[PDB]
């Protein structure tokens, strides 16, 4: 009975289906507003450098399913998705003199690679996969686990648990590169710098686990 | 964000109008602009239903169409004629731009083959006058004729943020080898199919491509390189596709290298499966980049209009595209000293040099300097 | 069923009435406890075959030697939507439960506000002094002079209301309040009780009304003093003093006729009368919440800003000539108050302030303070 | 609370039949002045069924319509004849005063380039300064020896007329041409009533605010000198679809500079609800300019459509580019002046006039006070 009121609606499938969907079109105009703060004024743009925590209000017959500790996984890949999206957009909205837009497809390429790998592959395809099972849940319990065998593998496949001033520190500290070189619109020791984290950074996870390489070519 | 179509002349009126005829058949819009009973967002397409359409003797035509529910030859003839009629255009713009919530965009149908050409050169340099903040993407059509033609390139070079050709005689082409058809009302039944095909990332939302800056910039390297080419195949998986994009008998352009590729994939195709058909694709190597600057191939999943099978579409900045630059400036020289200022058909003769002059060099391995 | 209760000794659970929860038995849920003294009050307020049934079936219960709560609500709740289908047709159709709250709006909430500032303009002078036992009807003949003087003649639903005045247990305005005579069958929604959170709403609303109808007032006497340097301080902070009460004024109609706009309509689609008692119980929550009045800051701020605009107004009016025996000596004190308490309220505000504070900075004033 | 309506020369006596033709149509009375049968507070205008105007050859045009129950060119001639005529209107002035029961204002309905108007409408303000000194004078003037009428009145209106909405006839001639294709007056002066009829439909309609011409006008004029406003009439559907209309000077009657305050009003049945989500799209897209010394806001008012007559809309601008249209007029009286019993009278009006366009080009600085 619950899970058949929750396709819809107690449906608590329908509710979950919302949830991967207002995170993870609309949300886009969303945060182009933050680009351009105060607490209150986001609340209204949203009902129209690492915060913005965010929160859900679930029923009692599907709050045993999404749990209070839940509501942080998902807000912690929504955080770092925002990043990329803003890195992504701050230097799309724009359009030795040219020797700067070498510098712009060396770079926007790149940060438009990761994009590509952590939506399409990660983000997409355990998310076809998690639907498939769902629809075919026979239990109270095993829909959680089914469930959180889907949270605990993808804040594993996008790098965020450990491995983090071993590897994830190495985007984070070039996603500046990303930041630094938006607003400036000196030139010659950013590629120095460049060159060196980029191979830094294939130098670093050129160890591979095995999943990394979808986007190790580049 | 919105974006305003614009269509010019007789060519731009026909190609927007059928383009408007299956735009509205794909959506669940009947003829009448009334919605039909039978999970799109059509606010940037559509207006509550009304197209923000800016239309410029085939009007006559367009009203008699069922559709009526739904809303000389020398280029400085064009170019006087819209100066006369500046602020009798514009109002309908400013009516509707500040009418619109949010432009975001400025698509132009017209084709540099008369009087379109001339009122199309009118545009761009009026509409980067008072609208800085404006994207202008231009659907150019390509074939006395190399005057009006080479002038609107001056134009478009510089003022034009970006620019899609389509020349009729590789469509001419395809009009006989897949149609078997020898008509004007035919070829233009694929560039609608090519121009729908061709947002349907931002009329159906997805993950990705949400904005149609987000699209291009990815392909144009620098503002002068901002010339693309189009493709579509399907007239099977993810790598049946690609591989039938790269044939040179699909591109719609009659060494050398590309720029970057961008893909449209709108069937039910499986997300598993994309990324290894790019590996294929660079070790098979079936294309060569600028040997400069690390080029890419992106590729993007959409969902067909269920209202209406694996489809798709391919954008390209190719280099190749210089060549169909130097026939018409080959035929400009040709009928120049072959017959009050005459002075600015030499100032335009000047820029499209440069332009072509860049290409050459933009595939070199030294294209720095 | 009749209106009347068979008690002397406070047995009954219920004792304008009201219910009582410490003697309510324990399996009884208060949600039935709500439907059951509504259909009672409404009855008594109210003063074909819908009786003998009602009685049959509740002496059938008398017969079960089970008493299945399952089935105690399933003949309440068919009673409930009974005497709520027939009252909300008195309510709509005959009188324009629709026409009863059109009324409420009216008078309750100043809907009809014309006919409260020119009742001010008359029972002006006779409520600033300290009320006593007779003000009491010497403002009821200028209420019901107000309301032919506006020329709204209605011998219907005008004896209806009778103002009150809390004597016995400070300014007049302090224990001014409005009384409504409810009818027979909408005693069961009326009680008491909703009527009292209605009346501390009608104070509220009626304090900021005066305010700013004296401000106006104000306003048209330094037109009227048209041809002192000092002089130009006064609009300087009145017109400054205005806008913190006009935008706080503001809002109300955003959102008065917009949860009104909501509860009109949550009865024309639930045919259900569970619906209507939660529907507009909700709909009154929130006005206590939206309205900024539970909300002791906002409440607490606000409330200064009332009191010390009576000075100033009344000190201008005081006075024929310049404020020069210690009046710009006294003006120049309120000042030092007024315009911290500016900025006092700009940080409060730094769920719903957005709507009250996108009004009172989209001309970004507020953000130099 | 009732407003006296008053309407001098050929223009004003033009305007005012029109605006009373329209506004007796949108309620349910008969061109008789008797109500016919087919909530609306009708007191404001309407006297108990007679409109409370007086009109001052034109007169008997108006007699000769079936609504004949409903009741030289210098300034120094028209002034002249006022003196002369002072007795004889104020009885039918004053008597209409006494029988109202608490009178508030004056419209006014005049033309500075009419003669008539240029003679007798400045008098009036003179002397109803004087006799009462407590009721506002709002005048619907509209502006066109042409610039001389034109200058010596705006002296009057400047220190009399403590409110003012001017209309002008070349944008409104211009208007008539790109979006309604008739090139006389009988055709633009349906527009103008349209624009009186919607500027006082807050007035006509029970409401929560907006009960009084002061509800309307005090929110605009901060200072005594700053005193002059610009209508903006739409339609010619949300709520956010209206107001990117109204901005846009496409369709302001008008030939750094920004606005004061500005004042919407919408008569259309819109969901109340998103009226708050239209306004913070107008403020991220920054699409009008305001003033950074004094606290001002942007304010908007619903309404409701005469049910016996879809969404209209009208704007209350206040704006100091309004200004340039007053140096034009004076830059051509300069002109005539050194081209061709005292001449002193024209002197120091032009000398007045000269401090309100000061106060308007100093409000545009950071530092309009003092
Ligand atoms: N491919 C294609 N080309 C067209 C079509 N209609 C017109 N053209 C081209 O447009 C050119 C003539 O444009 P024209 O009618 O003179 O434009 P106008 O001067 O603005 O009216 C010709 O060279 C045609 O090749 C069409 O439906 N399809
Ligand atoms: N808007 C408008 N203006 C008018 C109308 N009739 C006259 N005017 C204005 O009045 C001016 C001419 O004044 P005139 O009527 O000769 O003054 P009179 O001789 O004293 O009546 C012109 O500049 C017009 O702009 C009208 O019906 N509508």
């Amino acid at each position: 009975n619950l899970m058949q009121t929750l396709k819809k609606d107690y449906r608590l499938v329908e509710y979950l289906q919302a949830m991967r969907n207002f995170f993870l079109d609309t949300m886009y105009d969303f945060y182009t507003s933050i680009f351009d703060q105060n607490v209150s004024f986001l609340n209204v743009q949203l009902q129209e450098l690492d915060g913005l925590t965010l929160s859900y209000k679930v029923p009692w017959p599907v709050d045993i399913v999404i749990s209070l500790e839940c509501q942080k996984i998902y807000n912690q890949v929504f955080l770092l998705l925002l990043q990329i999206k803003w890195a992504k957009y701050s230097l799309d909205v724009l359009l030795q003199i040219h020797r700067m837009f070498l510098l712009r497809v060396k770079l926007m390429h790149f940060v438009n690679s990761l994009h590509n790998y952590i939506m399409t592959r990660i983000l997409h395809s355990t998310g076809l996969e998690f639907q498939h099972q769902v629809e075919e849940a026979k239990d109270l319990d095993q829909l959680i686990k089914i469930h959180y065998r889907y949270l605990s593998t993808i804040h594993d496949r996008c790098l965020l648990r450990e491995k983090v001033s071993f590897v994830k520190e190495a985007i984070m500290k070039v996603l500046n590169l990303a930041l630094m070189f938006a607003d400036g619109w000196s030139i010659e020791k950013m590629e120095s710098d460049f060159k060196n984290c980029h191979m830094f950074l294939v130098t670093i996870l050129n160890k591979a686990f095995p999943h990394l390489e979808s986007l190790a070519l580049s | 964000r919105e974006i305003i179509t614009l269509q010019l002349g007789q060519c731009g009126n026909q190609i927007g109008f059928e383009f408007w005829k299956q735009l509205c058949a794909e959506h669940g819009i009947s003829p009448e602009g009334i919605v039909e009973e039978f999970t799109d967002r059509k606010d940037v397409f559509f207006y509550q239903y009304i197209p923000r359409a800016v239309l410029l003797r085939v009007i006559h035509s367009i009203l008699n169409s069922p559709y009526a529910k739904l809303y000389g030859n020398n280029w400085a003839s064009g170019f006087s004629q819209g100066e006369k009629i500046h602020e009798d255009i514009f109002d309908i713009i400013d009516r509707e731009a500040d009418g619109s919530d949010s432009l975001e965009g400025f698509v132009l149908c017209h084709s540099i083959a008369g009087t379109g050409s001339g009122l199309g050169s009118y545009l761009l340099e009026r509409l980067n006058d008072r609208y800085p903040k404006k994207l202008v993407q231009t659907y150019s059509v390509f074939p006395v004729q190399p005057y009006n033609s080479l002038l609107t390139l001056k134009r478009l070079t510089q003022n034009a943020d970006c620019l899609v050709v389509l020349d009729n005689t590789a469509l001419n082409r395809i009009a006989t080898d897949r149609l078997h058809i020898q008509s004007f009302s035919q070829i233009n039944q694929l560039v609608s199919t090519i121009m729908s095909a061709s947002t349907t990332t931002l009329r159906y939302p997805g993950y990705m491509n949400n904005d149609l800056i987000g699209l291009i910039a990815s392909l144009i390297p620098t503002p002068r390189l901002h010339f693309l080419m189009t493709g579509y195949t399907p007239l099977t998986t993810v790598l049946d596709v690609m591989r039938r994009l790269l044939q040179p008998k699909n591109v719609m352009v009659s060494n050398h290298c590309y720029i970057a590729i961008l893909n449209i994939i709108q069937g039910e195709v499986d997300p598993t499966q994309v990324h290894k058909s790019l590996q294929r694709i660079r070790e098979r190597k079936l294309a060569n980049f600028i040997p400069w600057g690390p080029a890419s191939i992106q590729v993007a999943l959409s969902r067909k209009s269920p209202y209406l099978r694996v489809s798709g579409l391919m954008m390209a900045n190719h280099t190749s595209i210089s060549s169909l630059f130097e026939r018409t400036c080959r035929q400009y020289d040709k009928l120049r000293k072959r017959e009050d200022n005459f002075d600015e058909m030499d100032t335009s003769r000047e820029i499209v040099q440069q332009l072509i002059d860049e290409y050459h060099a933009a595939t070199r391995p030294d294209y720095i300097s | 069923l009749h209106g009347l209760l068979l008690d002397q000794h406070e047995e009954f659970f219920i004792k304008q009435f009201s219910l009582r929860v410490e003697i309510l038995p324990s399996y009884i849920p208060v949600r039935v406890a709500e439907k059951i003294l509504f259909v009672g009050e409404s009855v008594q307020m109210f003063e074909k075959n819908q009786e003998d049934t009602f009685a049959a079936e509740l002496h059938r219960l008398k017969q079960q030697p089970l008493f299945s709560l399952v089935d105690f609500e399933q003949v309440v709740d068919r009673i409930r939507s009974t005497v709520a289908e027939h009252l909300w047709k008195l309510m709509v159709e005959e009188s324009d439960l629709l026409g009863q709250l059109k009324i409420i709006k009216d008078f309750y909430l100043l809907g009809r506000g014309e006919l409260f500032q020119a009742f001010i303009d008359t029972a002006q002078h006779m409520l600033k002094t300290p009320p006593t036992a007779v003000t009491e009807h010497d403002v009821n003949v200028a209420f019901q002079q107000s309301a032919h003087k506006v020329l709204l003649d209605d011998d219907n639903l005008l004896p209806l209301l009778h103002l009150t005045i809390e004597y016995h247990g400070a300014s007049g305005w302090a224990a001014l309040g409005l009384s409504y005579k409810v009818q027979w069958p909408l005693h069961i929604l009326f009680t008491p009780a909703v009527l009292e959170k209605y009346n501390v709403v009608f104070k509220y609303l009626l304090s900021v009304r005066r305010v700013q109808a004296e401000l106006q007032h104000c306003w048209a006497l330094q037109m009227q003093r048209k041809h002192q340097t000092d002089a130009i301080k006064w609009r300087l902070r009145n017109h400054m003093a205005f806008l913190v009460d006009n935008l706080q004024y503001y809002l109300q109609v955003d959102v008065l006729e917009s949860q009104f706009s909501q509860l009109l309509h949550q009865i024309n689609s639930t045919r259900d009368f569970e619906s209507i008692r939660l529907a507009h119980d909700h709909f009154l929550s929130n006005l206590l919440a939206q309205s900024f009045i539970l909300l002791k800051p906002v409440f607490h701020c606000l409330n200064e800003i009332l009191d010390l605009c009576h000075s100033f107004c009344s000190l201008v009016s005081q006075n024929l000539g310049p404020l020069d025996e210690r009046g710009a000596a006294q003006l120049s004190i309120l000042v030092k108050g007024f315009s911290r308490q500016s900025s006092l309220l700009f940080k409060i505000l730094s769920n719903s302030d957005l709507a009250q504070l996108l009004l009172r900075l989209d001309y970004n004033k507020y953000y130099t303070q």
